[PDB]
DNA sequence: AGACGGCTGGCACGACTTTTGCACTCGACTAA
DNA sequence: GGCTGATCGTGCAAAAGTCGTGCCAGCCGTCT
């Protein structure tokens, strides 16, 4: 139920299919944050 | 391009553990930009592109 | 001395010549003026939320992305309703055909059955005939649709079939000859095959509003109209009075040259701009005094006006007019027009008169429209018209003005009533 | 079923418009 | 020489385009 734009899709398309299962994503909030604050003279990412 | 995985390679995420953040290099910069601004210039009402 | 017109004597040359400076402002270029006038400033040091819209309409998209994804399709069949999906028009029709659509997958396992499948998927689709290509099969599609109780609906279908020339040309004897139809009974098919919605895929579309910011505005509330230019839009300079007061004070000889420069280059630019603004509100009033007569008279009785009439009217020559006749569009209560629009070519009438041919061609339009849709006015019919107008026109020449106005053969307009 | 009839439509010559491509030599001297 | 610098500078004209209006060749709808 939030910004995952893949995520909302895919759980519509099981829900309408009845399987109830949750597949995460990662949300689009978290790279908006991402490139603010690379935006900014900052180094960030994520590892492995 | 086959255009079967093409899609599927959209969707995928590494395991994003064990972020770190430390100061910024210019040439790192540069790598993360892949172009230049020069004109303050944002949007036309001409022609709306 | 004396009056006469003799004609041999010494004179001396004609104006001066190379004024780039003030043919560039005589030319109107709006923003791309105002881009240029940036330009120069940067050249000329001198010189001086938390509320978002936050929409994401489907824009019908996303909702076929949406119907493709809740629809059971195999991963290849994904693939080609999606790559049908992308070569989709905004009206509702395909456009790149079904050999580039297999041409594109680049699949020796494609084949044009797969994709007359997925058409035909694509076919079930709602709206009914989505990316037809066809008007024919667009149409075939929505006739399916409905049922089979309805009367003449294997008539409708036949004459979708291949009877489509006959109604483009609204060809009602020979398609009665052709197809053997019963008599005035094809009205009602015809009626409902006009009752079919073409390009459904238009409903898509959402209407965007468009941004035309007028240079001039004229109210001519209770009489006395005053022609008054857009403010916001009128471009301002500021001169750098630290700059300014820092040009003595200077002891390099160096500096205060460039200084002496970059303020004479300055204020030569804002000598052109203010002329440039003053020629244009000059010649806005002019029209004015010009247009009343057209605003008053309206837009069927639009007066005739030549170049040089306004170039009379101002004291500039005609190639100033022209120059700042180009890009200009002023703010009327009635509308906003361009002011190359006033212009109009004097068609002689009876009396003498002198017809515009805007006007002329705004009143054929209005009668043309006031016409039976059972017959349609005649070219030469129209001569009748323009003899009850009471003013001369050159129907032959007529036929111009009318396909100006994009108005169909009289013939091809013929329709049953 | 072939011919009148008005359409249609391009082609032509006048008749109005039009855009751009145009800066001397000063009044300082400048003397070899 | 080598242009070299500079008051002061609100067309124009000339070849080019573009339209006005008419003028002829074809075409189909038709009824003799």
């Amino acid at each position: 139920k939030s910004d995952d734009v893949n995520g909302r899709t895919k759980m519509y398309k099981n829900i309408v299919d009845g399987n109830h299962q949750m597949e995460p994503g990662m949300p689009e909030s978290f790279n908006v944050l991402l490139k603010e604050i690379r935006s900014l003279g900052i180094n960030i990412e994520l590892e492995d | 391009k086959d255009l079967l995985k093409f899609l599927k390679a959209q969707t995928k995420t590494e395991e994003f553990d064990a972020i770190k953040i430390a100061l910024a290099s210019p040439d790192m910069i540069r790598s993360w930009s892949f172009g230049e601004v020069k004109k303050p210039e944002t949007i036309n009402y001409r022609t709306f592109k | 001395m004396k009056q006469g017109l003799q004609l041999r004597l010494s004179q001396q040359l004609a104006m001066t010549p190379q004024l780039q400076q003030a043919i560039r402002l005589l030319q109107l270029s709006t923003l791309e003026l105002q881009q240029e006038l940036q330009q120069a400033l940067e050249s000329n040091p001198l010189l001086e939320l938390p509320v978002y819209q936050g929409e994401t309409t489907q824009t019908l998209q996303d909702y076929l992305m949406w119907q493709v994804e809740l629809t059971p399709f195999t991963d290849t069949d994904r693939a080609i309703a999606t790559s049908i999906v992308d070569a989709v028009d905004d009206t509702g029709y395909l456009t790149i055909q079904i050999e580039d659509i297999v041409d594109s997958i680049g699949d020796d396992e494609i084949g044009l059955e797969e994709v007359e499948a997925v058409l035909k998927r694509i076919q079930r689709f709602d709206p009914v005939g989505v990316a037809a290509k066809d008007l024919r099969d667009c149409l075939l599609i929505q006739l399916s649709q409905f049922a089979k109780e309805t009367p003449w609906l294997e008539e409708a279908r036949l004459i979708i079939s291949d009877h489509l020339d006959l109604l483009a040309n609204h060809d009602f004897r020979t398609l009665m000859r052709v197809t053997r139809l019963k008599e005035e009974v094809l009205k009602e098919a015809v009626n409902l095959i006009q009752s079919l919605d073409p390009r459904p895929g238009q409903s898509i579309q959402t209407s965007e509003p468009e941004y035309v910011i007028p240079d001039v505005l004229v109210r001519k509330v209770s009489g006395r109209w005053t022609v008054e230019l857009n403010a916001d839009s009128i471009p301002r300079l500021k001169i750098n009075q630290q700059y300014a007061a820092m040009g003595n004070s200077a002891r390099n000889d160096a500096d205060g040259q460039f200084i002496r420069s970059n303020l004479q280059e300055a204020r030569w630019l804002i000598k052109s701009l203010e002329s440039r603004n003053d020629t244009l509100l000059r010649v806005s009033r002019c029209i004015v005094e010009q247009q009343q007569a057209f605003f008053e008279q309206g837009e069927e009785y639009m007066k005739p006006m030549v170049l040089a009439d306004i170039a009379q009217a101002v004291e500039m020559h005609e190639s100033t007019i022209s120059r700042v006749t180009t890009q200009k569009y002023l703010h009327s209560p009635r509308g906003i027009f361009e002011l190359k629009y006033f212009f109009s070519s004097h068609v002689n009438t009876e009396g003498g008169g002198e017809a515009s041919s805007t006007a002329i061609r705004a009143l054929v339009k209005k009668l043309i429209a006031a016409e039976n849709p059972a017959k349609p006015l005649s070219d030469s019919k129209l001569t009748s018209m323009l003899s009850e107008q009471g003013i001369m026109v050159a129907r032959r020449t007529v036929a111009k003005y009318r396909e100006s106005l994009s108005i169909p053969p009289s013939n091809q307009r013929k329709q049953l009533v």
